[PDB]
RNA sequence: AAGCAGCUUUACAGAUCAAUGGCGGAGGGAGGUCAACAUCAAGAACUGUGGGCCUUUGCCUAUAGAACUUAUAACGAACAUGGUUCUUGCCUUUUACCAGAAC
């Protein structure tokens, strides 16, 4: 995801010496670095959003993307454990500060 | 430069067309 | 033309010397809006006198690295170029 | 003595690529290589607190296969029986010169986004910026 | 046997001759041979710009090729609750890959994309170093 | 890469001084800010020749010769003007003009 533009950015700046390659055959996957679940983490509208809120905003945006979450002008709908289980199991796990 | 910021031409505009980023712009 | 070859009779006569000569042609070739009113005739000659002072911009800054400022460029080549392709388009226009 | 002095790099060049050497000295070897290209930007600071005709140059030649004489006998004790004009500027056109030029920046603005850009691009000193606020109020 | 006559149209030179035409013409000649110096800043990115209505730093500016932009569909497709802003796409990148970063090119040339790193090493200030020589510049294997 | 023989010529002395065989020659050679003519942008692209189909155009197959100009495409490592038709700029009208496109 920061690789837009990233061999443009090498081969201008060493003046034609320097050169890039960039490949995917070790299958590396890596963590994103905030957390997926998290209501008060502050997303920009224009501007990249920083490093804590930065799972909690590639949900959301995927999640408008393939329509799975629908509201007036950005929508505030989470991926959420409740919708699945029942209120009432949610209600106990909300009690003992299990699920958020 | 360019970066989608800017008229199309300087030639129906009566200005010269020179654009600056914003220094009191924080970000 | 009578501005030229005028200049070239003064070095022959011995009144100025090469460096003078050279020096001189190159003002010319960088000068005609200020020494003739062609303009005032076929507008579309200013883009010729536009790109004979872009140009000057370019070759000025070259030569005088390390040097001063006063007359003494006659570099008079690209200039010169930039003329005989405008008389490439007037012979036949002037020609009808 | 660049024609020497390349030569002594041409030798010690011999060493690293043909020759068996240690370990822990091999990384030194090719750290020396390391500077040539950066050449030598890091190995040139000191205190050269003479000018180069204020030091009287007495480039002594010496070479190390001569003898030196070891004069230790120095050190022992032994038995010597030897125009400005200063005017006092009292007109401050300077701070009223400085007053106009900040209150025709106000007042070409159409917005105080736009006059801000405007006073941060003059870039104005630190010792100038408390008398700038003065002038807004 | 250096030119054909005296109608004066062909030439033949020799080696010393033509090093030494090569060595006075320094001062007019001198410039930046290897290819890689023109990224971004050759004919067909020139053209590319020129088609797209962008701006390459040093480079010229035009009128636009395709003036109307005022129509417009207001879909939901680029709504930028949809879109992630993780790095600006400046605009030498739609020169440099003008059908992936633009939507609706036109009149696009497709561009040369890289030459070899070039390790041409030279000197201008000895003469009499040899042609065969190591060079400071390189690692000591 | 030497010498010896074969091969080819060579300055040649020749057998023949016939009929022959080969390579050259039927307008010497190099040149000219001389001229006339032909030709130079297209199925990646060329004519001619022989056979067949059809009855020469076409088509298929066999074969010779292809000079110059073209792939980050072209006679020119260079680089100007005009016309028409759109769309613009400046604007009291015409000229002279602004700057993009197509032909
Ligand atoms: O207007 P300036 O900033 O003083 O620049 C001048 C100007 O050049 P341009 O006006 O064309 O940029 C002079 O040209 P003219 O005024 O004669 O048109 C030129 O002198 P010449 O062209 O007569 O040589 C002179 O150059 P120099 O002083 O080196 O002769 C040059 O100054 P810069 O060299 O600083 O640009």
């Amino acid at each position: 995801i920061e690789s837009a533009g990233f061999e443009t950015d090498l081969r201008l700046s060493t003046n034609g010496l320097g050169m890039c390659q960039l490949y995917f055959w070790h299958k590396i996957w890596r963590k994103v670095p905030g957390d997926v679940l998290d209501k008060d983490a502050f997303i920009p509208k224009l501007k990249p959003a920083p490093i804590n809120s930065l799972s909690r905003d590639f949900v959301m945006k995927t999640r408008r993307r393939k329509g799975i979450s629908t509201g007036g002008f950005m929508s505030n709908d989470g991926p959420t454990l409740e919708k699945y289980i029942s209120a009432e199991l949610y209600a106990q796990l909300r009690e003992n500060g299990l699920v958020p | 430069s360019y970066n989608g910021i800017g008229l199309k031409s300087a030639k129906g505009s009566s200005t010269s067309g020179h654009v600056q980023r914003s220094l009191a712009s924080n970000n | 033309m009578k501005l030229i070859v005028d200049t070239h009779v003064q070095f022959r006569l011995g009144n100025v010397d090469a460096f003078q000569l050279a020096d001189g042609i190159h003002y010319i070739l960088n000068h005609i809006g200020q020494l003739t009113g062609i303009y005032r005739y076929k507008y579309k000659v200013m883009h010729q006198i536009r790109a004979c002072k872009d140009l000057k911009h370019i070759i000025y800054y070259k030569f005088n690295k390390n040097l001063g400022k006063g007359p003494g460029c006659g570099f008079w080549q690209p200039a010169w170029r930039v003329w005989l392709n405008f008389l490439r388009g007037t012979i036949p226009l002037l020609e009808r | 003595s660049k024609k020497t002095h390349d030569m002594i790099w041409e030798k010690l060049r011999y060493i690293l690529q043909t020759q068996e050497l240690s370990s822990t000295l091999r990384e030194s070897l090719e750290t020396l290589f390391e500077i040539r290209q950066k050449d030598y930007k890091s190995g040139s600071q000191g205190l050269f607190i003479l000018d180069p005709t204020s030091y009287t140059v007495h480039t002594h030649s010496y070479i190390v296969s001569d003898e030196d004489e070891a004069n230790k006998e120095l050190g022992n004790f032994e038995k010597c029986e030897n125009s400005q004009l200063q005017i006092y500027d009292m007109t401050s056109t300077n701070d009223v010169e400085f007053k106009k030029k900040i209150y025709l920046v106000l007042k070409s603005s159409l917005s105080g986004d736009e006059a801000a850009h405007k006073l941060l691009k003059l870039k104005i000193a630190n010792n100038l910026k408390k008398s700038v606020v003065d002038i807004i109020i | 046997k250096k030119v054909n006559g005296t109608s004066y149209k062909k030439w033949s030179f020799d080696l010393p001759e033509m090093s030494n035409l090569y060595r006075l013409s320094t001062p007019l000649r001198d410039e930046v041979t290897d290819k890689n110096y023109y990224y971004l800043f050759d004919k067909k990115s020139f053209f590319n710009g020129k088609a797209l209505n962008n701006a390459i730093p040093g480079g010229p500016k035009f009128e636009p090729l395709y003036p109307r932009e005022e129509e417009e569909d207001y879909n939901e497709f680029n709504s930028i609750d949809r879109v992630i802003f993780r790095v600006p796409i400046r605009s030498e990148y739609k020169v440099a890959f003008p059908h992936l970063y633009n939507s609706r090119p036109r009149s696009v040339r497709i561009p040369w994309y890289n030459n070899p790193v070039s390790c041409i090493i030279q000197n201008d200030e000895e003469y009499d170093t040899p042609a065969l020589f190591f060079d400071p510049s390189l690692n000591p294997i």
